[PDB]
């Protein structure tokens, strides 16, 4: 398969980690009764991690001689081979909720500039403005790409102080 | 009431509570959702 | 476990040409001490003025990156 | 002369919320606002500065009180706290039954993200953290047999709780005291000894009397926990005591005739160990505390406040002056009735004193049922409370400081021991000076030698107890005459006070609970890096105080305040001259001389005292090794830090991991550390500046203008974060080892 | 200005200090030299002697710690001679001169080496 | 000895000559700034290199400036 | 005003000593002389550590630094309103007036006082340190 990997499904080792796993929990569960609360908790967990090692080999992750579960990064393997959950998914996932935090701060920062005394909102929050830039930014990339296009996103450089070269 | 609602919206209790609600979901969804390492 | 300490490396590198060359294109001046080419390239400080202005020198930067060249390395 | 009256002013501020909506408030400086974010910072440092924020020092006592009752109110929580978890989330009515082979618990985590195997299998049918905090022992020693009974002592403390929260309001808002009524020094004294230390050992001799020695006579009889008389029964029913102890059964009579010997049942000087728990006979605690009731009763009737009667604390100082001293103690009554930071030295230096005294005392002479052998819970708390006195004795040394700097007065100190100290400083100064270097070759130089000698091959060269002797004969003569004490120099004494002075050792639950400790040449060179290292930190710590106001550096330091970062590159540079910096440095000797210590302890202990024992004999944990390889530096790093560190490294995957990760993370806190103090602030603004164009350039520049820390912060940061790491790591080391091993 | 204690300022340290030959002016530096050389000398071969490496041999060890002291004489001497060289280069005590610190270096060796010989003397 | 230039963005304003420890710095008569007077450093031979007159500068940039040079007993602040 | 002339016979403050005072640099190279008059006995701190007492009119006390007299001329004159001078004195006997250099203290604008060490520019304006390359020393570009 990919690198040489092979499907976790697939593994011998992937299925004795999964083994060796259980049978910790199975030898602490021995010394516990069997209505008792530590033997409740002991295999709440055992069930858990059965689930665990059934929904990774579903999912179909790629398993190294170690029997643990390599992800896969670039885009073209990601998407011809069905890994594109791991990496490149989680990565626009990642970068809307990053940009709408960043996005949101942004505004909040300009909307304050405008008052009297702009460093008193910045450690006392005005939140009912905050809470209303914090729902509008659920569309930061339209609004962002608006202000690239329309040249207002960024400061013309005779506005930045330098210091001398 | 006033005052003390100021107090509330300051840089510290203001965060101390964000964080309380970021930490609450992300603890919240892991307790529904054990053990995610993909997405599917 | 390559992949990892590959980009621990990449960090380092990073780190210490961000240091070395900080120290390089400040030397001659910045905000915090615009003429600071008239001190030349090692001296002390210019003193706790303007908030204090410890390890300010490109000398100093320098000092600095070694430690994290060793780390690097 | 004045009347010893209570005098207060009433509703001086008035309760509202204005304030709290405007940071800053208390300081003129910064009550205006940030403008950069150093701002931030400042409002922090100066919070509770309170004498830097007015000059009437009636207004500074009463912040003083009231923030000592929130102080308090804290530690009520904090209590209360522990005794609900021991009530609701541990293990203690299981242990009750098998206190020796099952692990105190009183910490249970929430099943997440994977968490629940810090869930570890303690005993008792429960699973939980392990504590090593000794509640437990505390409670059982105190007669508590249920969860009910620390439940309800739960309650209590948050009612005590919300009772020291009103009256900080109370005293700081509605009824504040006058500035007359803090300077009755001897009113104070008399109450605080006859009052809070004398009826306080009283009452808890009476609470010992009643309930912890019955209801621990009959725990230690095998009587089952449940079987136990309630409290309340043994105080109603003077014929269930008469038969524990017989002479309850002439009630208080023989205490009124003077016929004491009467309660020798229950009053008893056996010294030693209880053979049956491992600590001590709580009919010698008893006793003990009876007698210091009495004396602290005695010492609180000495000063004299309102019926001719008594000491003036004035006129004792003024009294002793001689030939060699100039005027003496003059002024020194008029100092410690107006300067809160020359009491806060005083106070600081021997509380913190105090802390070390009690973690020597409570592991040689264990004061609770079963703590002996609970090596986790033993090698916890010396640790503990060795740390908080390491800390606060630095505090003493930077609150003397401040009252060089700001409240130190020459005209009403002129030729006294004070002034006549500052005068010959440059003498003390330098022969501690020397003292330090003498004690830094002679003691860390015969290590060097050792290891030397051993690398070449000539183990006969070496400082040893099988070469070169070094014999602590001092120490040894010391023991023997404790030792024989209970024949002659003690006679109504059964056993001598410790069984570290010799005998025989106690073995509880197969396990050794105290034995004679040995002193070898190991220990007498180990004892001489503690006073080259205790020498070294009073050195840094003195030299602050004595030229806190003045040197031949820098004539007017005293202008340039207590903390400040230096006075220029000039004079050929100046970093680090002022007062605080000196504590700061003073920081690291203290760490650096009580990980010694501890380490000194936790290896003397477990390679010659702690054990199983069985029909061979005693085998310790670490086999004897200390007399042999401690004497070598090697020997430290691979007998002790290298082979003890197996536990903390290999516990992923069990109940300890926790400390696995805690012993990485406190490495990472100690080297971030070293960020701060190596650099200086003037590299990270301009770093900041570069930053700050960026956002610039995106219209996203804050309003608060960024600022590198300043020199000060620089340094309490790194301080902060290497004390932190440091310390950390080691906590985790011992923990993961001995919870493992023990 | 000066603070004065009994340390510094007594009579019986006082006088006591005057007699030390270090301190004993009108007497020519090369003496002054070879008193203070023999008092050093006799002094160093104890400790050498005692805890040398050789300590434990019967008879070489007073041979071995001697011997040894002897070349710390040396070593002393010339940094004797090198101080007086760097000291003086441009009065009352003749000793404190370029002339006068040469002869007392000069006394320190001849006296501190025949102390280190005395003391091996004593010892067999 | 130290180096102490005077420029000519000085308001007069005396605050460095009255933060020098040494008394390095005195005011004399001028024409370019309101006050009618300047900083002046007729003797920098005193001059520790503490900088306190460069914190004491109202001015952006400084108009007192300190260049350490040569170090001798008196630079050195050394009463020995 | 001319320049005074130093009195050694002046008395100096009641003063039991220390270990903070001069060592063999005043024997050797020099040391410095500070004088005041006082209106009335009081006790004033000593840069050097301690307390003592000024005798009323004239006082006089040696220091090791310059800077150490003047900290005490700051002393004197914010916290007592008095008006000290000090000298440096060498070993040979000379005396040399220091402080109030002409009379009137340098805070005070003076007239009759020659500017030294005074650029007629901006700092902004100084050359690079390449131009004064091979100057004959090691020198900044603000030393032209
Ligand atoms: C960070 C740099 C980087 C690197 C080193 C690689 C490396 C690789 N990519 Mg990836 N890729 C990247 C970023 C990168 N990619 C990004 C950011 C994207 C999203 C735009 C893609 C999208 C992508 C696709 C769609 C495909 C690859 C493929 C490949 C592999 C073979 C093609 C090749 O020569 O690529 C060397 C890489 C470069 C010279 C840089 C540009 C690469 C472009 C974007 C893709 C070229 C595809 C190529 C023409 C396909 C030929 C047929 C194929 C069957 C071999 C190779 C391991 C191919 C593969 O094996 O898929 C299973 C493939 O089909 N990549
Ligand atoms: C670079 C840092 C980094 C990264 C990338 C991750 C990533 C991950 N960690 Mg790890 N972790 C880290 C650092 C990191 N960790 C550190 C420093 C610690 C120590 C405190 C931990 C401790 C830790 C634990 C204890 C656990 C993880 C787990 C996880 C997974 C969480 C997924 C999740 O909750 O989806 C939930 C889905 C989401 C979409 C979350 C966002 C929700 C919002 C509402 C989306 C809005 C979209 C519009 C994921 C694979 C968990 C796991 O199962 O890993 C396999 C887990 O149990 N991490
Ligand atoms: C020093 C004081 C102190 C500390 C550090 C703790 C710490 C803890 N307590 Mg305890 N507790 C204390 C005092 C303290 N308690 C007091 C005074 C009471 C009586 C009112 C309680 C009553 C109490 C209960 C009833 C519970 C805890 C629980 C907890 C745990 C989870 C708390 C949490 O995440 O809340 C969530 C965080 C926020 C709401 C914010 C945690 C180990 C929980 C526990 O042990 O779970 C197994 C739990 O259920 N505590
Ligand atoms: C609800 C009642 C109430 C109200 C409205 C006020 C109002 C006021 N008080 Mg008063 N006070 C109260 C209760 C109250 N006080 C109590 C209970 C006490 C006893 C402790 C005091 C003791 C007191 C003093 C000694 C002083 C005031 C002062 C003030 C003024 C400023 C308060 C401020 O800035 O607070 C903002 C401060 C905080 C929010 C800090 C809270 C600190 C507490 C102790 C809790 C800390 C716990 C925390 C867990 C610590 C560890 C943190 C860690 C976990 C990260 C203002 C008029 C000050 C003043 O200038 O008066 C003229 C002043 O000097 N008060
Ligand atoms: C017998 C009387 C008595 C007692 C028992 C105490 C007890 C205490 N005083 Mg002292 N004090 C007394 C008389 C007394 N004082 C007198 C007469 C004066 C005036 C000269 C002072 C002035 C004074 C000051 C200025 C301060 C103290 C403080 C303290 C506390 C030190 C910390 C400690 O050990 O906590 C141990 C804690 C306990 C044992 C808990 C005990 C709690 C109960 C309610 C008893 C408290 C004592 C109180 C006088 C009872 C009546 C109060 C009121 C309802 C009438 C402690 C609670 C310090 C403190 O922290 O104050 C807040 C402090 O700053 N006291
Ligand atoms: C502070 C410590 C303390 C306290 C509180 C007690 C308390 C007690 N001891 Mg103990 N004891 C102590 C120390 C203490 N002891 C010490 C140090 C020793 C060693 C010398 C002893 C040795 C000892 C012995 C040998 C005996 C006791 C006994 C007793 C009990 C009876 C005492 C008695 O006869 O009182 C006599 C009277 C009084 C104390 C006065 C009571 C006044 C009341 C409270 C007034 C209430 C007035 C009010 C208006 C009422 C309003 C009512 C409302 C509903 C309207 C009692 C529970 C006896 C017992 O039976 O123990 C089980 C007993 O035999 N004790
Ligand atoms: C009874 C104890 C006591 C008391 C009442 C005080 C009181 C005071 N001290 Mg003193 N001090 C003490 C003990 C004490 N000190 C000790 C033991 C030391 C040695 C370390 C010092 C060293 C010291 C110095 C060096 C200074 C003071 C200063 C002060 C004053 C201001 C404090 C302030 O604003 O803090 C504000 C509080 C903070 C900024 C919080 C600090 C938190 C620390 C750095 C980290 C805590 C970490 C935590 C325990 C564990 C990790 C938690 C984390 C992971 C979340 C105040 C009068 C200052 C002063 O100028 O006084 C005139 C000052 O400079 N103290
Ligand atoms: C391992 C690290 C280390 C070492 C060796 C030292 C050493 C010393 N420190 Mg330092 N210090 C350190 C770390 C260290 N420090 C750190 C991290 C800090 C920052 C917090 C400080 C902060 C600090 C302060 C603030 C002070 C000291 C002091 C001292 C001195 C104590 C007196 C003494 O023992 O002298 C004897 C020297 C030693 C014991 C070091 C080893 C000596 C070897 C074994 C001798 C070898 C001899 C041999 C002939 C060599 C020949 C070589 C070649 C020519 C052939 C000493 C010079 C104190 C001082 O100066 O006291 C007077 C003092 O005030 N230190
Ligand atoms: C020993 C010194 C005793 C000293 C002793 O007993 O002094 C006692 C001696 C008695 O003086 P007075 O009779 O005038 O005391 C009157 C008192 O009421 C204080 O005013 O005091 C002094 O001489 C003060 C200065 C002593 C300075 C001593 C310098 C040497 C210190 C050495 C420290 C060694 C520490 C070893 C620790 C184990
Ligand atoms: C690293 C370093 C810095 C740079 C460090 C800085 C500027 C401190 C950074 C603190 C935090 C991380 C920045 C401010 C954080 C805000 C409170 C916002 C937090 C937002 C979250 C809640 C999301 C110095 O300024 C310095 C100064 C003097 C000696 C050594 C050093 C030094 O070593
Ligand atoms: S502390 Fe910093 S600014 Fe002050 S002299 Fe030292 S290096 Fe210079
Ligand atoms: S550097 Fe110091 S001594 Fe020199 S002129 Fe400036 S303030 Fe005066
Ligand atoms: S402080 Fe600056 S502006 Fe003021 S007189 Fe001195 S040099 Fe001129």
């Amino acid at each position: 398969d990919i690198a040489g990997l092979t499907p976790c499904s697939e593994s011998k080792a992937y299925a004795k980690l999964e083994k060796k796993e259980l049978k910790t929990l199975e030898k602490r569960l021995k010394q516990y009764e069997a209505d008792s609360a530590p033997a409740v908790a002991l295999k709440a967990t055992m069930e858990r991690t059965k689930a665990r090692f059934a929904n990774y080999a579903k999912a179909g992750l790629l398993c190294g001689n170690d029997g643990l579960p390599h992800l896969i990064a670039d885009p073209g393997l990601a998407l011809k081979y069905g890994h594109a959950g791991e990496v490149f998914i989680p990565t626009f996932g990642f970068l809307y909720v990053a940009g709408y935090i960043g996005y949101v701060g942004r505004q909040y920062l300009i909307a304050v500039k405008g008052e009297a005394k702009p460093t008193d909102k910045e450690i006392i929050i005005d939140v009912p403005l905050a809470t209303k830039l914090a729902w509008q930014g659920a569309g930061w990339p339209l609004a962002a790409v608006q202000e690239l296009q329309r040249g207002t996103l960024l400061e013309k450089e005779e506005n930045i102080t330098v210091s001398p070269r | 009431m006033k005052d003390f609602t100021t107090y509330l919206s300051t840089a510290p209790v203001i965060a101390t509570i964000w964080f309380t609600f970021t930490a609450g979901l992300l603890i919240e969804i892991n307790r529904y959702f054990p053990d995610p390492l993909v997405f599917s | 476990g390559d992949f990892l300490v590959h980009h621990a490396i990449a960090l380092g590198l990073h780190t210490t040409t961000l240091i070395l060359v900080k120290g390089a294109l400040d030397a001659r001046g910045s905000k915090l001490m615009p003429d600071k080419k008239d001190f030349g390239y090692s001296f002390p400080c210019d003193g706790p003025g303007r908030g204090g202005t410890c390890d300010i020198s490109a000398y100093d930067a320098f000092y600095l990156a070694v430690f994290w060249m060793l780390n690097t390395i | 002369a004045k009347k010893v009256k209570i005098a207060v002013d009433r509703n001086p501020v008035e309760t509202s919320f204005e304030k709290w909506a405007k940071p800053g408030h208390f300081s003129r400086t910064l009550s205006k606002g940030p403008n950069t974010t150093t701002w931030i910072w400042n409002l922090h440092a100066d919070a509770h500065d309170f004498d830097s924020h007015t000059s009437d020092l009636e207004e500074i006592s009463r912040k003083v009180f009231s923030a000592h009752f929130g102080q308090l109110g804290i530690i009520f929580i904090w209590l209360s706290g522990m005794y609900f978890h021991g009530a609701r989330f541990s293990n203690y009515e299981a242990w009750l039954s098998d206190p020796t082979h099952i692990k105190p618990s009183a910490q249970v985590v929430w099943p997440i993200v994977g968490q629940e195997i810090l869930n570890g299998d303690v005993g008792g049918g429960f699973q939980g953290i392990q504590i090593t905090s000794g509640f437990f022992q505390l409670w059982r020693a105190s007669g508590i047999t249920s969860e009910l009974q620390l439940y309800t002592t739960a309650i209590g403390g948050l009612v005590m709780a919300a009772a020291m929260f009103f009256a900080g309001w109370f005293h700081y808002h509605k009824a504040a005291p006058k500035l007359e009524w803090f300077q009755n020094v001897e009113s104070m004294l008399n109450h605080h000894l006859g009052g809070l230390l004398g009826l306080g050992s009283l009452a808890w001799a009476g609470h010992q009397i009643h309930v912890s020695l019955p209801v621990n006579k009959l725990l230690d009889a095998g009587v089952d926990p449940k079987e136990i008389p309630l409290p309340h029964d043994l105080l109603l029913n003077r014929a269930i005591m008469a038969d524990l102890y017989p002479s309850f059964a002439k009630g208080i009579a023989p205490f009124f005739t003077l016929n004491w010997s009467e309660y020798s049942d229950f009053l008893t000087f056996k010294g030693g160990l209880n053979p049956v728990t491992g600590g001590l006979w709580l009919s010698d605690t008893a006793h003990h505390h009876v007698a210091i009731a009495v004396l602290f009763l005695v010492a609180g009737h000495m000063y004299r406040t309102n019926w001719g009667i008594g000491h003036s604390m004035k006129e004792i100082l003024e009294a002793h002056r001689g030939p060699f001293t100039g005027e003496g103690h003059v002024g020194l009554y008029e100092i410690l009735t107006t300067s809160w930071h020359a009491q806060l030295a005083i106070n600081l230096a021997l509380f913190g004193s105090l802390s070390i005294i009690v973690a020597h005392h409570m592991y040689a002479m264990p004061p609770y049922p079963y703590l002996a052998t609970d090596y986790g819970t033993q090698l916890s708390l010396f640790t503990h409370h060795t740390w908080i006195g390491g800390f606060c004795i630095v505090g003493a040394g930077a609150h003397a400081a401040i009252f060089m700097v700001r409240d130190y007065d020459p005209t009403n100190n002129y030729n006294n021991l004070l002034d006549r100290v500052i005068r010959h400083r440059d003498a003390i100064i330098s022969h501690l000076n020397w003292v330090c270097i003498f004690l830094g070759f002679h003691s860390f130089g015969l290590y060097i030698h050792n290891d030397t000698m051993s690398a070449l091959g000539r183990p006969q060269d070496m400082f040893s107890d099988t070469a070169i002797q070094l014999q602590p004969v001092f120490a040894q003569w010391i023991q023997n005459t404790h030792f024989l004490a209970p024949q002659l120099t003690a006679p109504n004494a059964l056993a001598a006070t410790s069984l570290t002075w010799g005998g025989d050792l106690v073995a509880v639950g197969g396990k050794v609970a105290m034995m004679p400790i040995s002193l070898g040449t190991s220990d007498f060179m180990v004892h001489h890096i503690h006073a080259f290292t205790i020498h070294v930190t009073v050195l840094i710590l003195l030299k602050g105080v004595l030229f806190a106001r003045s040197s031949r550096l820098i004539p007017d330091k005293a202008n340039l305040g207590f903390r400040f970062p230096c006075d220029g590159p000039g004079r050929g540079g100046t970093c680090q001259v002022s007062a605080w910096d000196h504590v700061f440095l003073g920081l690291f000797w203290m760490y650096n001389s009580l990980s010694i210590v501890i380490f000194h302890f936790s290896w003397k202990m477990q390679s010659d005292v702690w054990g199983t024992v069985t029909a061979s004999g005693v085998s310790h944990i670490t086999g004897g090794n200390f007399a042999q390889s401690a004497n070598t530096i090697n020997g430290w790093l691979r007998d002790f830090l290298w082979a003890q560190s197996s536990q903390v490294i290999q516990s992923y995957g069990s109940a300890l991991s926790a400390y696995g990760l805690i012993f990485l993370g406190a490495h990472f806190v100690w080297a971030f550390s070293l960020m701060f103090l190596f650099s200086g602030r003037g590299y990270w603004q301009e770093l900041i500046e570069s930053i700050v164009w960026a956002h610039n350039k995106l219209k996203v520049a804050p309003a608060i203008q960024p600022r590198a820390l300043s020199i000060t912060q620089g340094r309490a940061v790194g301080v902060a974060h290497y004390l932190l790491g440091g310390i950390a790591t080691t906590w985790s080391f011992f923990l993961a080892r001995i919870i493992s091993v023990g | 200005g000066m603070l004065e204690t009994p340390v510094t300022s007594a009579p019986i340290v006082a006088t006591y200090l005057s007699n030390l030959p270090a301190y004993r002016t009108g007497v020519a530096p090369v003496l002054r030299g070879v008193e203070i050389g023999l008092a050093h000398g006799f002094l160093l071969a104890g400790p050498f002697i005692k805890l040398g490496p050789l300590r434990n041999v019967p008879e070489t060890a007073e041979i071995a710690g001697s011997l040894s002291a002897a070349g710390l004489v040396l070593i002393l001497a010339l940094c004797l001679s090198i101080y007086g060289s760097a000291q003086f280069q441009s009065a009352r005590d003749p000793l404190f001169s370029a002339d006068g610190w040469s002869e007392f270096a000069a006394g320190f060796l001849v006296g501190g080496e025949a102390g280190v010989a005395w003391a091996y003397v004593c010892t067999q | 000895a130290h180096i102490v230039k005077i420029y000519d963005t000085c308001i007069g304003c005396t605050q460095c000559v009255r933060a020098c420890p040494l008394d390095v710095l005195e005011m004399v008569p001028w024409d370019g700034c309101k006050a009618s007077q300047m900083a002046s450093a007729p003797r920098t031979e005193d001059c520790v290199g503490c900088k306190r007159c460069e914190t004491a500068c109202p001015t952006d940039f400084l108009s007192v400036r300190v260049y350490l040079g040569s170090e001798s007993t008196r630079s050195m602040g050394l009463s020995y | 005003w001319t320049v005074p002339t130093l009195n050694p016979d002046t008395p100096s403050p009641i003063f039991g000593g220390s270990t903070g005072g001069l060592l063999r640099k005043a024997q050797t190279e020099e040391f410095y002389v500070i004088t005041w008059e006082a209106k009335k006995e009081q006790i004033f701190e000593m840069p050097t550590g301690g307390a003592a007492i000024m005798r009323q009119g004239p006082n006089l006390l040696k220091f090791g630094k310059k800077e150490q007299c003047l900290a005490l001329t700051t002393q004197l004159r914010n916290k007592f309103k008095l008006t000290p001078c000090f000298y440096r004195v060498f070993p040979d006997g000379k005396v040399q007036y220091l402080h109030p250099a002409d009379g009137v203290y340098p805070e005070k604008v003076n007239a009759g006082r020659v500017g030294a060490n005074q650029n007629m520019r901006r700092i902004g304006q100084n050359v690079n340190p390449i131009k004064v390359k091979f100057s004959g020393r090691m020198m900044s570009p603000a030393e032209i």
